[PDB]
């Protein structure tokens, strides 16, 4: 209640965040225990990225959310578990990170009820703008590598699976990340209960070796190339397609086959700046050692000149979705 | 239509059951109980109404007592089968969820009547592919029921729901155009066998989906044979590892299965 103010300030936050995080924890402390009848539903907000998600008003007290809709058979002493494992997300106030209000198990699907985000995710931003304009893009790298070292020293969590869906904004420019693992059991759970289509993962990770926050860092790296082309980068573009988004498909198996074997994308030269260029290819090095770690990737280049951009991302978002 | 077309007012849904990507489940009732798949399509496409009736015409062709009653089909309104209520769970469920204290002599024979239904499909020419425990209804607790096969024609149309655990490799590597065959279903009930003789599924100790694509996909993996029960007959110790091979070509017929089981059932 308080215990979570005193956490407040052990972060480094400027006036207008401390403002938004500490308006977020009061209404935290109007909602209890969640329950499926609490909710009157509203819209649909997302369809994959492993389960349903709806935005809903929840009656008691008035707040609009996020519920995440997860389909899984599972027993339940690990029911529990999960919904135990979960409520580290009380404890996850940052700017750089979605909020949480609650989670509760009904009829066959865990309910995760998060913070709402009216920009949406980056996957359903970039198809409505093409390509991320780099000057974005630097802004959004900045709150991605603060949400991960975030995670890694208040937390001691990776997210271990970052995508542009996992990515959502805000009206008031606010960058945050999602869905990242928490729960132990909800990990094992849901890689026996849904497919993957694309695949944004590390190379080290593919081949069972030993993995840390690099992986996400890759991860970021392949994320970005997407957002800055239109498409996603496991399959090189075309000369052809190259020459149709800018002027002047592979099964799951082969796009992972590709990511342990041929040499990792890049950004087009020419279309981007040289800084970027370099910054994607330190994030993706296949060799987790030689790639860039998250101290040095707030120190290169690409990060100090992108801090220091005042841009006004909130506009750009409100302009290209409406 | 044909005489299998249910009229809509004649049908009345009860509770909800599961719920994947391609469609949700409702037990209803029918002259008596019935369960009923409604398809997520509001927009069925010629096309997409002509791979129905398709799969329709294949699940008319199924009359077998391991095998899922059809039972009829909705196209106006909505794309819908009706079906026989089990009354029993899903084999997935009874094995990962409830864990029911089976016998070894129970798991035997829920192998075989999964063995005799699988091979009445592919006497019929029908490959199931997409065979796991959650499509295997234990009615009354006794017999076995195979569903969830056909609608692959509709099937075909980011992250869904599905499972990557019963893929057979060349289903996995997805090298060839067709890599479906009986020995892709014989993979498929091998890992079966794997649950019903370990208890657990395969791959427990990996927690990546995209991880367990690539390892079985490459050779690297399979499951752990090492966990099969102690008092799980050498013979189908035998019988699991035929099935799981990964070479398409190795893998017994149903026919072979069948009979290696009947005769080890003859203790
Ligand atoms: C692809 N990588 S993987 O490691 O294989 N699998 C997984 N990766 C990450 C995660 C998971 C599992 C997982 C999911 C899916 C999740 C989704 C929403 C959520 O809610 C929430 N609310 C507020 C703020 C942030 N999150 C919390 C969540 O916790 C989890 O542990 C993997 F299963
Ligand atoms: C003749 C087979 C038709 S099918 O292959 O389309 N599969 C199918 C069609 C409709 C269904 F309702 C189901 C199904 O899931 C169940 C059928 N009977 C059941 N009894 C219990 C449970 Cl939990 C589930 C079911 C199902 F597996």
């Amino acid at each position: 209640l308080e215990a979570l103010q005193k956490k407040l300030e052990e972060l480094e936050l400027d006036e207008q965040q401390r403002k938004r995080l500490e308006a977020f924890l009061t209404q935290k402390q109007k909602v209890g225990e969640l329950k499926d009848d609490d909710f009157e539903k509203i819209s649909e907000l997302g369809a994959g990225n492993g389960g349903v998600v709806f935005k809903v008003s929840h009656k008691p007290s008035g707040l609009v959310m996020a519920r995440k809709l997860i389909h899984l058979e599972i027993k339940p002493a690990i029911r529990n578990q999960i919904i135990r494992e979960l409520q580290v997300l009380h404890e996850c106030n940052s700017p750089y990170i979605v909020g949480f209000y609650g989670a509760f198990y009904s009829d066959g699907e865990i309910s995760i009820c998060m913070e709402h985000m009216d920009g949406g995710s980056l996957d359903q931003v970039l198809k409505k703008a093409g390509r991320i304009p780099e000057q974005i893009l630097g802004k959004v790298s900045i709150a991605v590598i603060k949400g991960l070292t975030y995670l890694r020293e208040k937390h001691k969590i990776m997210h271990r699976d970052v995508k542009p869906s996992n990515i959502l904004v805000n009206s008031r420019g606010e960058i945050k990340l999602c869905d990242f693992g928490v729960s132990g059991q909800l990990i094992d759970a849901m890689a026996n209960a849904f497919v993957g289509t694309r695949s944004y993962m590390s190379p080290e990770r593919l081949q069972g070796t030993h993995y840390s926050v690099q992986s996400d860092i890759w991860s970021m790296g392949l994320s970005l190339v997407e957002m800055a082309v239109g498409r996603y980068p496991i399959p090189p573009p075309d000369a052809k397609e190259l020459e149709l988004m800018f002027g002047c498909p592979m099964a799951i198996f082969e796009l992972l086959d590709y990511i342990v074997n041929e040499p990792p994308p890049k950004l087009p030269s020419g279309v981007f700046s040289l800084e970027f260029q370099d910054f994607v290819n330190k994030c993706l090095i296949k060799n987790p050692a030689e790639r860039a770690d998250l101290k040095q990737l707030m120190v290169h280049a690409f990060i100090k000149r992108s801090d220091a951009e005042e841009v006004d991302f909130a506009g750009w978002l409100c302009s290209t979705i409406g | 239509s044909d005489d299998w077309e249910i009229e809509a007012s004649e049908v009345m849904l009860s509770t909800r059951i599961g719920s994947g990507s391609f469609g949700t489940v409702y037990k209803g009732k029918w002259h008596g109980d019935v369960a009923v798949k409604i398809l997520k399509v509001v927009d069925p496409t010629p096309e997409q109404f002509q791979a129905f009736r398709n799969e329709v015409a294949v699940l008319r062709k199924t009359r077998h007592v391991n095998i899922l009653l059809f039972m009829g089909y909705m196209t106006k309104d909505n794309l819908a089968i009706v079906t026989q209520w089990c009354e029993g769970s899903s084999l997935y469920k009874h094995l990962h969820v409830q864990e029911t204290k089976f016998q070894m002599f129970q798991l035997i024979d829920i192998a075989r009547q999964t063995a005799q239904g699988m091979d009445y499909l592919h006497a019929k020419n029908i490959i199931h592919r997409d065979m796991k425990s959650n499509n295997i209804f234990l009615h009354e607790g006794l017999t076995v029921k195979i569903g969830d096969f056909g609608l692959a024609t509709v099937k075909s149309r980011e992250q869904p729901t599905g499972s990557v655990l019963w893929m057979a490799p060349e289903v996995i590597r997805m090298q060839d155009n067709n890599p479906f065959s009986f020995q892709s279903d014989v993979y498929s009930y091998g890992i079966v066998l794997y649950e019903l003789m370990t208890g657990e599924l395969p791959y427990s100790h990996i927690n990546n989906r995209d991880q367990i694509i690539f390892m079985v996909g490459r050779g690297y993996a399979s499951p752990d044979l090492s966990k099969l029960y102690k008092n799980c007959p050498k013979a189908m110790k035998r019988l699991v590892a035929d099935c799981v091979k990964k070479v398409k070509e190795e893998r017994p017929l149903f026919p072979q299965i069948l009979s290696s089981i009947e005769l080890l059932q003859h203790s």
